[PDB]
RNA sequence: UGGGAGAGGUA
């Protein structure tokens, strides 16, 4: 919607290869008062802005921003998961630490993530099926088998149980699927909804 | 001389779901909007911009009204006596000839109001594809949550949302993968999002039930009232005209089946099937159950129910927290009172 | 020859008087329209 | 857009 312009602007300056430039007027936006907007949308949803630029490798130091909010949000609503809620303070601390920066790992994997391309279809997810060309005469596309669609290897959730399990070892994974693994799938579904949330108010600001 | 129209009825035709008068309308509510604003007189000029020729006379329109604003709208009835009192008072027809000029403000603002128009016959797509099939159970891939609703897809650039309130309470959809719910009674006048898609009703269950079972699907067991306590606890009743089938067995399968599949596909959510009766009372000993029976006493004016039960099953018989007797109580219509 | 004696002219009176057509009676109605004065 | 020369000037 509105979000991913602000991210084209979060770069350096890249030569220009056209004819005459240099429009010179308020037609779309400036790039500085893009930021001035960002600034202006931070007092409230500021964990959207903070987990998308986390998440696009942009200002590569609000990923902390976006764990530390991550905590906090998983602080607050600790107290409805029977896995979490019986445990004591630096323990529940540290655990919650370790699913959040696993939980935001999980959610900033895209096909960028290095080791995390599609082998066939290079991250497109898009093939194209030579017999369906051979009996239309056009050019047909399919959906790469390997990866499924998506283009990117999906992260597993168990590497978050294999390093809680250093730290709570007597927790297998059955129960870590049934009263631990809902608190992962919140804080990602969280990071989502603070970031469509973040979206919302840049384009309530920029309008 | 227009090739234009001609592109416009093969060329640049619409997706096959759109007809080709609504893109004629467009077109001529976004010349008529272009004359309109660009006009330094209020001029509320319609244009007729007629089919076949595409090209057209611009058309400056009067409604018969006796007010005193809009002179340029403002036609009286002896200004209907011209065509001697053969209309209606107040309708917007003209007896004026125009021209029309070209300007790139007006190919803007044209530009705006046909991406609104083709917007809302999009959205008249979504209308009648909700309105050929009225509650079922449907499929579609989460894309983006929001803060309050959860917007989904049923292909064909098709959308639908879950709202906060009728999903589960254990719900986790990343966006990505494939979730179950029924459209049952969504606003074709929507100008946002329409589609509304639940998954804690109790259409749901009844919906559910009714694809997974052959015989809901042909009537021969047939579910009259449910309960609903959303990923935790749910009752659902049955009556059955044909005496050859059990019926609960039916609906509870081999091996607890039916009731698992349900169970799993609603987030464990303990659906405990009993029967529907019709008479009042015999109807509520079969249904509290699995609690047992001491004396009922049955009350018409207030619609409620007087409940004798012994010692050791008050706890099954309440639930946690009072869930038993409030979910029987939706169930039969009838509230519960503690007797001893 | 002035408007004070075009604001008793009612508009039965601007469509029953003779020569003043459709494109007349819109070249009177917007000058007055942009003179602010209403008429009827 | 934005780089390099050359020329002159100010403190
Ligand atoms: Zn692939």
């Amino acid at each position: 919607m509105r979000l991913e312009s602000v991210a084209k602007f979060h770069s350096p300056k890249s030569p220009m290869m056209s004819d005459s430039p240099r429009a010179t007027a308020s037609d779309s936006l400036s790039g500085t008062d893009v930021m001035a907007a960002m600034g202006m949308a931070q007092s409230q949803a500021g964990f959207g802005m903070a987990a998308f630029c986390g998440k696009h490798e942009l200002s590569q130091n609000d990923k902390q921003k976006a764990i530390n909010y991550l905590m906090q949000f998983a602080h607050k609503v600790s107290g409805k998961y029977r896995g979490v809620a019986k445990l004591e303070g630096n323990t529940k601390a540290k655990v919650l630490q370790v699913l959040a920066t696993f939980a935001y790992a999980d959610y900033c994997r895209s096909a960028a993530t290095p080791g995390a391309r599609c082998r066939d279809c290079h991250g497109t997810g898009r093939a194209v099926d030579i017999a369906k060309t051979e009996l239309w005469g056009r050019v047909v596309e399919k959906e790469c088998g390997r990866c499924k669609g998506v283009g990117y290897s999906r992260m597993p959730a168990s590497a978050a149980y294999r390093a809680v399990t250093m730290l709570i070892p007597n927790l297998t994974q059955p129960t870590w699927s049934r009263t631990v693994k809902p608190l992962y799938d919140a804080l990602v579904v969280q990071c989502h909804k603070e970031e469509s949330i973040a979206d919302n108010i840049l384009n309530a600001v920029t309008r | 001389m227009n090739k234009e129209i001609l592109a416009v009825v093969e060329a640049v035709s619409n997706e096959k779901a759109l007809p080709r008068e609504k893109i004629f309308e467009a077109l001529e509510s976004a010349l008529a909007t272009a004359t309109k604003k660009k006009y330094e007189q209020e001029i509320d000029v319609r244009v007729q911009i007629d089919r076949k020729s595409g090209d057209f006379d611009t058309f400056r329109r009067w409604l018969v009204v006796d007010e005193v604003t809009q002179p340029t709208k403002e036609i009286t009835l002896e200004a209907a006596r011209y065509e001697d009192e053969s209309l209606n008072l107040g309708d917007y027809v003209e007896d004026q000839i125009e021209s029309v000029t070209f300007d790139r403000i007006t190919t803007q603002t044209a530009k705006q109001v046909i991406v609104q128009k083709v917007r809302e016959a999009e959205r008249a797509m979504v209308v009648d594809q909700f309105r050929e099939h009225e509650g079922e159970i449907i499929t579609g891939v989460v894309k983006k949550v929001n803060r309050d609703n959860i917007s989904l897809d049923l292909g064909n650039n098709a959308e639908a949302v879950i709202l906060r309130e009728d999903m589960l309470p254990r719900e986790n959809f990343r966006p990505g993968d494939r979730v179950r719910g029924v459209l049952y009674s969504v606003r074709p006048e929507a100008r946002g999002a329409q589609l509304f898609v639940t998954r804690s009703k109790p259409e749901m269950l009844i919906e559910l039930f009714r694809i997974e079972v052959p015989e809901i699907g042909e009537e021969v067991i047939e579910i009259k009232a449910a309960a609903r306590d959303p990923g935790s606890r749910a009752k659902i009743a049955v009556k059955t005209n044909d005496k050859r089938i059990d019926p609960v067995g039916a609906c509870v399968g081999m091996r607890g089946a039916r009731v698992q599949a349900v169970s799993t596909e609603l987030g464990g959510e303990r659906i405990d099937i009993v029967l529907w009766d019709d008479n009042p009372a015999q109807f509520v000993i079969n249904a509290m159950a699995p609690a047992d029976v001491a004396s009922i006493v049955v009350d018409e004016d207030k619609h409620t129910m007087d409940i004798a039960v012994e010692a050791g099953n008050l706890a099954q018989a309440i639930g946690r927290n009072g869930q038993n007797v409030r979910l029987a109580s939706q169930l039969s219509g009838w509230e519960l009172n503690v007797m001893t | 020859h002035y408007i004070g004696d075009l604001v008793q002219r009612t508009e039965v009176e601007l469509l029953k008087t003779p020569n003043l057509g459709k494109k007349s009676l819109t070249e009177i109605k917007d000058v007055l329209a942009s003179r602010g004065l209403s008429l009827g």
